[PDB]
């Protein structure tokens, strides 16, 4: 637990992390992770808001297209280091009320 | 913030100091200066009185400590304007006892006895002197009434002009009839005496004598500003009134409109007498951390002054690493 | 005995002795007493003159009155020159300096092995029949290219195998095992003692190089922090011990030590100059005293932070400092140094590039280089070789689509984009069409972007540019080349009116989740009323649910694009969503400032414009702001709500 860092201008922890995916829809994915692009420079000129280029590994290579917002929960997740950290990210999951809580390696172009 | 950090070992530390000033209170005084070590020891005690203003004093410590300061302390190194500073911040707010200001009347009065002479001038850097220490020992004992200086303004006689003008810039700490003895030894009529007067209490209003008075002063300085732009000299005097003059038209404490007349003399003029003309580019960033609570609500308070300030403060917090203009900004200006 | 001062004059302490110096000066303008000197030593002044016109020294410090020291680096490895470098190899040599030099020059192209056997036969040849300069630095440079094999093969060989697949084994293994063999136990503190006693006393000032630090100057730079209100000392030092490294032909350039120092002054020197200025702008004004930061970027100075920085330094020194009011002088020569850089990269993908070493050591130079251009301004047909480079021949395994992006991005802010630029990216965009025919294959990006932003880039900057070879490609489509389909919905804009037609029946809306699945691929621009009704039941399906997107459509109906009004009748529930619908009615104690974190330029724009509640939204920043030291709260408040 000694590699999540909380960043501060976007609500995200980064923590080199794996975490089981259960979402709405029967369809269920194994062990996966985000990553998230802060960028408030970003070419938005539709209807677009965020400044978050959120997007999703499966392992590493399997980048699975967004569709509709699957209702994921985090699950058994595991650091892929020490030990399982399910508590350790489910409890600061809540009172951050932005999407996808806790990512790996924030790219951060500005 | 590092008045928001705690402090850890706080009876080392006064240890620490008190070694410090007792090293200062022997070998400074008692022809043992030692030039070999006047180069390493005074940087240390520089540096250490400084940081004093975080960390916590007992009595004797701060008795101790503030008579090191004052007394005992070269003059080459530390000014009276300095010495001040320094022990404005080593007394916070209700940190004064009566011991300190004791302490603080003595050396006014060491400093009276040393004004016999009129060759004695003062000198000093950021311009602070002894009418401050006045201010210091007044703002904490506002009911306080002096016996010494009092007793040497007893026997006073109205002949020569150092000592009798020392003793009116500390006029408020001195007794009622000792006051009546004073004010009729001199009375305002310059004005610097007007300047000396204003912030201690006796004249509150500006009655046209005191704005002629003012007026003349501004175009003695407009003629000698003239003659300087022959000369090509950009004198500027580091005990200057334009500021001092200009701070009162802002505040409507000034309706004479000849002010207007001497637009052009110094940057400050013309930002608190003609705001709507005043070029909004060789404004000072720093001014600003100078009036305390009379001042930035009333600048806040303009149409056309806000417009420009908002812009010098918002690039002053960017692209630098001063807290006092983001306090400023969000708690007058927004 | 003699202060040799680095701004360019000499002056003197503990010549207990006659003063020489001073009295060679003195002669040095003197024409009489240039006259009266013997015949026999007169060739060696003008010999001394030579050398001491050459190393820099004008004058004494009672006289000197001109002391800009114009530095001048003309070793051909600093500018890198390849084209020039190779063929100097190709050639033979005849001397052992020229061999010298040919084994430098072999070293900084990676042919490591080439170097060292050259750097062998020249010990073999020059055993001691000279100065003993040519040993000694053959010594020492052997010894360093062995330091810098050990450490590929250790890293290469080690654990770098994914970075080429397979391990490539840039040097043979009988050729490593020969070079362990002769050198075992070679002590390198004691060889400058194994030479003769003449060589000790003439070449002491050699003794450095044989030392494992020799660059204590970082004890020195201490002095650019230093609080007190020059630093030309310092950079004058650091193209002082540029022109010795470079130019001698010495392989201590590459070592992290070297990079280490340059990474460090180039850093300080930068930041002290930052902290000169808005410093002096306290107390002296904003323009009437702030002419310029004081920093002025040069040839020799952009060159050094290309060959030296990394991206994530270069990222540092632009975090700290603001660069864009450092001026970049000598434009046409950084826009030449680029070029060739570019004709480098486009030449060695091109052809086999195997080797693998110089690929490593030239390709950070590249990358810092092309994102150090930002500043530069180039030239159309200089912009033009750039961007084809980075674009056609630099390798994926090291800039991926989305960093190629973000390069160019960051080239185009500077200057415009002709007609060449957009040509390049149209052509780019035809190559990544014509790669989708395989429906195995799928782009890998580690920034979150993708092709899609090239053509966003396009017309942005150009809002009618249609490439009619992609509307070719979407007329010749086919059903069964889905991923083609997919590919071409990213890039809709760019496509003509009839390729649009044709390509618009392939796929359709549906729902909620398509409907969605358009939007972020830009399918739809106008709202029609059918999506419009696809979406109310989607809220009418959420109030059966209450009795995710919500704060989409919420953004939408603030942001005018949508035009319905029945959706009035859905309110009281999220509190984002009445937000963005009807501003007038809410109780803004439910108000949480972290979605203001989520909301780009225009959105912040918009909501600062609108009146209603531009007083709420900014006194909940200031009260957010004034109990936290978040920066991104007082940024936001800073641009959009003053």
């Amino acid at each position: 637990t000694h590699d999540l860092v909380y960043h501060s201008k976007i609500n995200t922890f980064v923590w080199d992390v794996e975490f089981d995916i259960v979402l709405s829809d029967s369809k269920e994915l194994n062990k996966c992770y985000f990553v998230k692009c802060f960028n408030p420079y970003r070419i938005n000129g539709k209807c677009d808001f965020a400044v978050s280029s959120i997007d999703i590994f499966s392992e590493g290579k399997r980048l699975l297209i967004e569709n509709e917002f699957n209702f994921k929960i985090t699950k058994a997740v595991h650091v892929a280091t020490s030990k399982d950290v399910t508590e350790i990210v489910l409890h600061l999951s809540e009172r951050i009320s932005s999407p996808f809580p806790i990512v790996k390696e924030v790219v951060y172009l500005d | 913030s590092i008045d928001k950090i705690r402090f850890g070992e706080q009876e080392k530390i006064e240890e620490y100091l008190v070694g410090i000033a007792e090293e200062i209170t022997k070998q400074f005084s008692a022809n043992g200066m030692n030039v070999v070590f006047y180069t390493q020891f005074i940087s240390e005690a520089k540096a250490a009185l400084y940081f004093a203003k975080y960390v916590k004093l007992s009595e004797e410590g701060l008795g101790k400590i503030v008579k090191a300061l004052l007394f005992y302390f070269p003059e080459r190194d530390l000014d009276i304007g300095k010495r001040y500073v320094w022990l404005e911040r080593l007394t916070k707010c209700n940190e004064l006892p009566k011991s300190i200001i004791s302490i603080i009347d003595d050396f006014l009065v060491l400093q009276a006895e040393k004004h016999i002479d009129q060759n004695y001038s003062e000198v000093s850097s950021n311009g602070l002197y002894s009418r401050d220490y006045g201010a210091l020992i007044k703002h904490f004992e506002k009911n306080f009434i002096s016996k010494r200086l009092s007793e040497i303004t007893l026997c006073l006689t109205q002949d020569k002009q150092k000592q009798i003008d020392f003793l009116f810039k500390l006029l408020p700490l001195l007794s009622t009839n000792a006051k009546s003895h004073l004010l009729s030894f001199k009375s305002v009529e310059n004005i610097n005496d007007l300047m000396n007067g204003i912030r201690i209490g006796l004249i509150d209003e500006f009655t046209p004598e005191h704005e002629e008075l003012i007026i003349e002063y501004l175009e003695t300085r407009k003629v000698n500003y003239i003659v300087e732009k022959e000369k090509g000299i950009q004198t500027f005097s580091s005990n200057d009134y334009m500021s001092t003059f200009g701070i009162w038209y802002f505040l409507e404490e000034i309706n004479n409109s000849k002010m207007e007349e001497f637009i052009g003399m110094d940057d400050q003029y013309d930002f608190f007498v003609d705001p709507e003309n005043f070029d909004y580019k060789k404004f000072i960033p720093s001014w600003l951390k100078n009036y305390n609570d009379k001042l930035l609500g009333k600048i806040a308070g303009n149409k056309h002054m806000k417009h420009h300030v908002i812009e010098v403060l918002k690039e002053r917090v960017k692209n630098s690493n001063d807290k006092r203009y983001l306090e400023i900004l969000m708690n007058y200006f927004i | 005995d003699y202060h040799f001062e680095v701004n360019g004059t000499v002056v003197r302490h503990k010549n207990k002795g006659f003063g020489y110096m001073e009295r060679f000066f003195e002669l040095k303008e003197s024409c009489d007493e240039r006259s009266k000197l013997s015949k026999k030593q007169y060739e060696r002044f003008n010999a001394l003159f030579n050398f001491f016109e050459k190393n820099g020294v004008i004058c004494m410090a009672k006289d000197a009155g001109t002391l800009n020291t114009s530095i001048e680096i003309n070793s051909l490895a600093y500018h890198g020159k390849y084209d020039v470098m190779k063929k100097f190899i190709e050639e033979q040599s005849v001397s052992i300096e020229d061999d010298y030099k040919k084994a430098f020059f072999l070293a900084c192209l990676g042919r490591w092995e080439e170097s060292y056997d050259l750097y062998s036969n020249i010990i073999l040849n020059s055993i001691d029949e000279s100065n003993g300069c040519v040993y000694y630095l053959s010594q020492i440079n052997r010894y360093r290219i062995y330091q810098s094999i050990t450490q590929a093969v250790t890293q290469f060989n080690g654990l770098g195998l994914l970075t080429f697949g397979r391990h490539y084994k840039p040097f043979t293994d009988e050729f490593l095992a020969r070079i362990e063999r002769e050198m075992t136990n070679f002590n390198i503190d004691d060889l400058f003692n194994g030479m003769p006693f003449e060589f000790q006393k003439k070449y002491k000032i050699l003794e450095f190089l044989s030392d494992n630090q020799f660059l204590y100057d970082d004890t020195v730079k201490l002095f650019e922090l230093t609080n007190k209100v020059s630093d030309i000392v310092v950079l004058l030092r650091l193209y002082d011990n540029l022109r010795f490294l470079y130019e001698n032909c010495l392989w201590s350039v590459s070592f992290h030590e070297f990079h280490q120092y340059i990474r460090n002054s180039m850093s300080l020197l930068i930041e002290k100059a930052e902290y000169e200025r808005t410093r002096d702008i306290d107390e002296l004004g904003f323009s009437f005293f702030g002419k310029k930061s004081g920093f002025f970027m040069e040839y020799y100075d952009f060159v050094n932070i290309s060959r030296h920085f990394k991206i994530d330094d270069i990222k540092n020194l632009e975090r700290s400092c603001s660069i864009d009011k450092i001026r970049f002088g000598e434009q046409e020569k950084i826009e030449e140094y680029l070029v060739g850089i570019a004709e480098e990269i486009t030449k060695q993908f091109s052809a086999n590039g195997m080797n693998v070493v110089f690929y490593t050591q030239f390709i950070s130079e590249a990358k810092a280089a092309l994102y150090f251009a930002k500043y530069v301004k180039l030239s159309e047909e200089g912009l033009g070789k750039i961007v084809k480079a980075l674009l056609f021949y630099f390798p994926e395994r090291d800039l991926d689509i989305g960093k190629r992006y973000v390069w160019l991005e960051r080239l185009t802010k500077c200057n415009e984009l002709p007609k060449s630029i957009i040509s390049i990216i149209d052509d780019f965009l035809v190559l990544q069409a014509e790669k989708h025919i395989d429906q195995n294959y799928s782009e890998v990006s580690s920034n979150g972007l993708y092709s899609r932003d090239y053509g966003a880039l396009i017309k942005h900057f150009e809002k009618n540019f249609i490439s009619k070879r992609l509307s070719e490609i979407t007329l010749c489509l086919t059903q069964d080349k889905q991923k083609q389909i997919d590919f071409l919905f990213k890039l809709l804009p760019l496509l003509s009116t009839n390729a649009k037609s044709h390509l618009l029946s392939f796929k359709s809306v549906e729902n909620i989740n398509d409907l969605m699945n358009g939007i972020r691929i830009g399918l739809i621009d106008e709202f029609t009323p059918e999506h419009e009704e696809l979406i109310i039941e989607y809220l009418e399906t959420r109030k059966v649910n209450y009795i995710d997107y919500m704060s989409t459509f919420g953004i939408w109906y603030f942001l005018e694009e949508i035009n319905n009004s029945k959706m009035e009748e859905f309110i009281g529930m999220d509190d984002q969503y009445d937000f963005f619908v009807d501003p007038e009615n809410f109780d803004y104690k439910k108000f949480i400032p972290s979605w203001l974190k989520n909301y780009n330029d225009k959105l912040l724009g918009k909501i600062a414009g609108n009146k209603h509640m531009k007083h709420h939204v900014i006194e909940v920043l200031k009260e957010r702001v004034k109990n936290s030291n978040d920066k991104r709260y007082l940024e936001i408040l800073m641009n959009y709500f003053i």
